[PDB]
């Protein structure tokens, strides 16, 4: 007979901890006693929660400074931008400027669907003949990134976006992404160099990409805005098309 | 039909459909003209194991059934986990381990200690050191 949970083998205790939500393991269980604290501070517990949930496999071959951190961040990882391809119209986006005949939503060709290294981009947003811009603000707390995680760990923040514009297009693609404080005060801004945007304006789908690292403490929101600003020479009925926008937070 | 014989730790022999008693990867391997003996599993515990396995022989969030079956005292749970571990029956290892993990959910350190009758090992300065290391993870 086993007359106490702590007379179980270490390997089994690890196995049990595996099924305790991680936040709770850390806050409550490291306090229960020193065995539990020692067991929960082993790499192997987290290493194998990660395995039971697909975040890694047997061939994992990269140094990980802290597995607890790694674990949480992989567990929270997903696109924080809602309705990034236009599966539900303009829901979640502020048409900050909506000139001309306005922002539209339309279907991608089956040929253009391949240009994404996902099978699951079936639509895009497209701008009119005057400037059109839209926005979405990400609320980090509300998406599971509590404050001290942001401040303590400063995990990398990766932003992507895809657009297609002719070199000749009547409105130029534009992209601004800012990290914001609890006051909504900027703590780092990104806009791609306009030269390398014009370089990407052949008529094909191009990605643009950036990672914020070592940003300051205080980051509570990210503001993301994009669209086309009118050049003032007519070249058609629509400007840049954009889709498959994303923001994620990756293990740094 | 055909059936293999299994001896528990305390004498009692048992027979079981050979393919039901191969949810254990341990015995599965041993088959590869006596009774196979099981040092770590006693009668009370071996009977529930074959039971859990017979119910689960036809099978491709803890199922209702598994929850009622497992409404036993801590001590027999623990021995259930152990047999599962020793016999290497993943399915059973998982629900038992979960069921115990569900008793840790929602509780303070003192409340956990009390559920399992664990003595606080810790000095108060060791406790304070642990809260410090848990700073990054609090609100």
């Amino acid at each position: 007979a086993v007359g106490n949970i702590n007379e179980l083998p270490e390997n089994i205790l690890l196995e049990l901890f595996t099924h305790v939500p991680a936040r709770q393991l850390l806050l409550n269980c490291r306090l229960v006693c020193s065995l539990w604290r020692d067991l929960i501070d082993l790499v192997t517990l987290w290493k194998r929660k990660c395995l039971r949930e697909g975040f890694i496999t047997e061939d994992w071959d990269q140094p990980v400074a802290d597995w607890k951190i790694f674990y949480f961040l992989r567990s929270l990882h997903r696109n924080l931008l809602h309705n990034p391809c236009a599966e539900e119209g303009f829901e979640f986006w502020s048409l900050d400027v909506n000139g001309g005949d306005e922002w539209k939503v339309e279907d991608l060709s089956r040929d253009q669907r391949k240009e994404f290294p996902n099978d699951q981009v079936k639509k895009y947003f497209v701008t009119s003949y005057y400037t059109c811009l839209k926005s979405q603000v990400v609320d980090l707390k509300a998406e599971g990134y509590w404050e001290e995680l942001m401040d303590t760990t400063r995990p990398d923040i990766e932003v992507k976006d895809w657009f297609a514009a002719r070199p000749d297009c009547g409105s130029k693609y534009q992209l601004c992404v800012q990290l914001l404080s609890s006051a909504h005060a900027p703590l780092g801004t990104f806009q791609p160099d306009p030269a390398t945007i014009q370089q990407k304006s052949d008529a094909k789908w191009r990605e643009v990409s950036h990672t914020f690292s070592n940003y300051p403490p205080g980051v509570r929101y990210i503001w993301f805005q994009h669209g086309g600003v009118d050049t003032h020479y007519w070249a058609g009925w629509y400007g840049p098309r954009v889709t498959n926008s994303s923001i994620t937070i990756r293990p740094p | 039909m055909p059936s293999i014989k299994l001896q528990s730790s305390d004498g009692e022999i048992f027979e079981v459909d050979v393919e039901i008693a191969k949810q254990s990867v341990t015995i599965k391997t041993m088959l590869e003209d006596d009774p196979v003996p099981l040092p770590n599993v006693n009668a009370a515990i071996l009977k529930k194991v074959i039971q859990w396995c017979t119910h689960h022989k036809d099978d491709p969030d803890i199922p209702v059934w598994d929850q009622e079956f497992l409404k036993v005292d801590q001590g027999t749970l623990f021995e259930l986990i152990l047999a599962a571990n020793y016999l290497d029956i993943k399915g059973l290892l998982d629900v038992t381990c979960k069921t115990v993990a569900n008793m840790i959910k929602g509780k303070t350190p003192e409340e956990i200690r009390k559920t399992f009758n664990i003595k606080n090992d810790f000095t108060e300065e060791e406790e304070a050191q642990v809260r410090k290391e848990n700073q990054w993870c609090e609100e």
